[PDB]
């Protein structure tokens, strides 16, 4: 019933990875963590790690919501990818840093035909080595439904605010 | 079977229900795409690139729709009662997909019914996650929100971004967005990136987070701190008085646009300012705005362009074409060239207005 | 010692050589400031705001320069030959400062001369650095660059920023800026802000790094403050590595210019005719011949599926910000010569700020 984690943890998980792809969502924007994320990334690919962004079409609360924020923080266009031209890369990825996402990764979209989020395509974060969720609590997202991916083998719960929590994860990663 | 796209005859409507990318997908689904020539000129889609995609070109509207089993367009077809009978051109028994504006245009719905046409009014699309790729309401409103800032920048005599120069400093433009739906969100985004100091206000309290998620500053009478709290409009006025560009996006389905800026208010504003009323086609959020023109009183340019999305027809169109295609694809099949709409599909039951001679949709007094 | 600011009359001019911040500072120097009523309408500067600043308001333009010892204006005065002799109002024996457009308007230089008026053409300012704060070229051309991306965006049927949406991805507008000077750099900045993918080229070497630190990507082709011609052999080598990007470009802003000469041709028909349909070209050099032949001053031209914009007096399309700035350029030029309480302008003469600026000083 849910595994939790801390800044140092995540710092470790991601620091010793080959491929890590970010997954910004409405959370990442409520906390205005564009830059903190842009940092954790350039000093992740500084070690040598492989970084990319998985922008899901309805991420956030408006069309292009993650796009404007990432752009404000200067994340190179060629690092940002759309749900389709990248969903196949999670399989061969060590970590899926889900900073602010939730409903966008919920597998109940492919499964439980009883759900409100049924049918909507999603990024394959579950098909990744290890998941790294971030969120102030255990509340649901827009849809208002628990994301089962929340508690399972490689799913972490780095509870807290996205800007702070990403700011610390940057810190303990020098 | 045969699907066809005509040119948009309604005045000041440069959009088109098609795109190269989508032609190729339609073809791929066993269709025979036909499009009236020059139907995408205003959207920068040439018959050349349109054919190069897999689509045949027709000389006239009449000829394109001639014998199509499925027809797509952006605005509802024109009836005989309007001067041009396009609905007449559509083949009897055909399928029509477009922005019908059904619940607000009983006539066209009836016109279509005569000819036993089956119409799916895209704007009635259900709000359900798996259909966000089918929502034309947000795809277009989104580009219109973008456009308001651009139109606003255009009419304002100062730059948006603050600029420190050798000759001195010029302060940032201040924007105030009323209504935080999709259009207003993209507005805040576009204004901020340009460098404006954006403020936003909306009666739905859940709005504060959204607004802040874009860098905005929600307007609140927080003497309190989330009788007649009606003096909320005094916090607003306090900000509107320092505003340079004010963008109003409040809209209600089937009812007149709710006044958001009283003339009594446009007076208290500063000379040189401009108000963008995306609600103009519905009475406007500002009673001074006039459908199609930029009126000036009290020193404020109250802009009221109509069909804003069309002002971004080059992008508006392909998005719109994708909405149509995503709606249709799940119904095309083997029979290897026939389409069937399972009535169990909510997407089909809430979008359909009339089927084979009979207005079906509940809300339409039948 | 009075100094007044009339109301600009030339068509389309909404700028004014004055602002509250500067009136308060001119009063401080000892001048009584007189401004024509309504003179600030276009620049949104109100009469009441100029009043509270310390200036005096004049009922008519006629009554304005009527006693003014020094006159500040944006554009060069209109001779009787142009419509209504303004040089005829300027109290004979006074000093007039403004964008006189000296070098290419001898007819005005002689009109002010019969009035025994001393004028300083602000565009002739030396390219020396202690003059940045006096350069009306830079202050105005800086807002022009901003306004280009805007006008460009207004005429473009697409949106600038990339947006991944439920209906597909709207790709980023690709902008190309010809001439990375002051206006070019601002255009690059403003274009990037909106989310475009900016491309830039210029003949000057330093240029390349400035483009890289603003976010742009330099298109490497192949002087006391600018550049000279490059010759037909270069222009060719240019259009060669330019065209490659020019085909994918959505908005192209040309700003190249060449001291006392005609604007360098940068985008020929053979080239516009190779751009994607719907594209837009903003020609900021149009009043000097443009960098693209097709452009025509004061009008937008559609040809070959391209929109070649070419407004005139772009800085006036940003009047409200251009004014304060132009106004301060004047204040910074004048102040070093107003002598320590003597209510008199002793223009240093040996000062290159005064030498290469004064056209007539009867
Ligand atoms: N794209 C659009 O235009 C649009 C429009 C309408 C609806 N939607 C819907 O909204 C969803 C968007 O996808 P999403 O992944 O972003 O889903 P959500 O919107 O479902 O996910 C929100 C995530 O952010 C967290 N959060 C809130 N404040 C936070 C903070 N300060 N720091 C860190 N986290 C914070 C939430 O939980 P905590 O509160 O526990 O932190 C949660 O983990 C989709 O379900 C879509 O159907 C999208
Ligand atoms: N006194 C001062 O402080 C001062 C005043 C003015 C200009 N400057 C300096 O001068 C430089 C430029 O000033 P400007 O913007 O006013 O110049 P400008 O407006 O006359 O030049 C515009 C641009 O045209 C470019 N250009 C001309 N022909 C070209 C061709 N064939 N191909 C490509 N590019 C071509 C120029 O090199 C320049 O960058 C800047 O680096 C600026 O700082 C300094």
């Amino acid at each position: 019933s849910v595994k939790a984690g801390s800044a140092e943890d995540a710092a470790f998980i991601m620091k010793n990875a080959s491929k890590v792809i970010i997954v910004p969502g409405y959370g990442m924007a409520v906390a205005q963590a564009q830059h903190a994320l842009r940092e954790m990334a350039d000093v992740l690919k500084k070690e040598g790690v492989e970084v990319s962004y998985a922008i899901h079409p309805v991420a956030g609360r408006m069309p292009g919501h993650m796009n404007v924020l990432l752009a404000e923080a200067n994340v190179p266009y060629d690092e940002v990818f759309e749900l389709e031209e990248i969903n196949s890369s999670f399989q061969t990825a060590d970590v899926a840093f889900v900073i602010g996402a939730n409903d966008v990764t919920n597998p109940a979209a492919k499964t439980d035909p009883s759900s409100p989020i049924y049918g909507m395509p999603i990024l394959d974060v579950e098909k990744a080595g290890t998941v790294l969720f971030i969120k102030r609590s255990m509340a649901s997202g827009y849809a208002g439904v628990e994301n089962e991916l929340f508690f399972r083998n490689n799913t972490m719960m780095l509870f807290g605010d996205a800007k702070k929590m990403t700011e610390q994860i940057v810190q303990a990663m020098n | 079977m045969k699907i066809a796209i005509p040119k948009e005859r309604r005045p000041g409507e440069d959009r088109v229900a098609i795109s190269p990318e989508v032609v190729k997908k339609l073809v791929g689904l066993g269709f025979e795409v036909i499009v009236e020539q020059g139907a995408g000129v205003g959207a920068s889609i040439t018959d050349d690139a349109l054919t190069a995609a897999g689509a045949t070109i027709a000389s006239t509207a009449a000829q394109a729709l001639s014998q199509a089993d499925v027809v797509w367009k952006v605005q509802r077809p024109m009836t005989a009662e309007e001067g041009t009978d396009e609905v007449a051109l559509i083949k009897e028994g055909a399928v029509l997909m477009c922005h019908l504006g059904a619940l607000t245009n009983r006539p066209v719905v009836e016109a279509l019914t005569k000819r036993k046409i089956t119409a799916y009014a895209m704007e009635l699309m259900p709000r359900i996650s798996r259909a966000q790729s089918m929502d034309i309401l947000s795809s277009q409103s989104n580009l219109a929100g973008y456009r308001a800032v651009i139109d606003g920048a255009y009419e304002f005599a100062r730059a948006f971004p603050m600029m420190m120069t050798a000759a001195g400093t010029v302060p940032p433009a201040r924007v105030l967005v009323f209504g935080v739906g999709v259009a207003g969100l993209q507005a805040i985004a576009t204004a901020k990136r340009l460098g404006a100091v954006v403020m936003a206000t909306d009666v739905r309290a859940a709005t504060k987070e959204q607004v802040e998620s874009l860098g905005g500053k929600f307007i609140t009478v927080d003497d309190e701190a989330m009788e007649f709290r009606k003096k909320q409009a005094e916090a607003v006025l306090k900000e509107l008085v320092k505003t340079d560009i004010a963008i109003t996006t409040a809209l209600i389905p089937g009812k007149p646009a709710p006044v958001l800026i009283t003339e009594e208010m446009v007076t208290k504003m500063k000379p040189g300012s401009v108000i963008i009323d995306l609600a103009v086609e519905a009475g406007g959020n500002c009673p001074l705005s006039e459908p199609g023109k930029i009126v000036v009183k009290h020193g404020v340019k109250i802009v009221g362009h109509t069909n804003v999305p069309s002002r971004v027809a080059a992008d508006a169109s392909p998005l719109f074409a994708k909405n149509l295609l995503n709606f249709l694809t799940p119904h095309v099949d083997k029979d290897t060239k026939t389409l069937v709409m399972k009535l169990e599909d909510e997407t089909v039951s809430g979008t359909c207005v009339t089927r084979d001679g009979a207005i079906v949709h509940p809300a339409l007094t039948g």
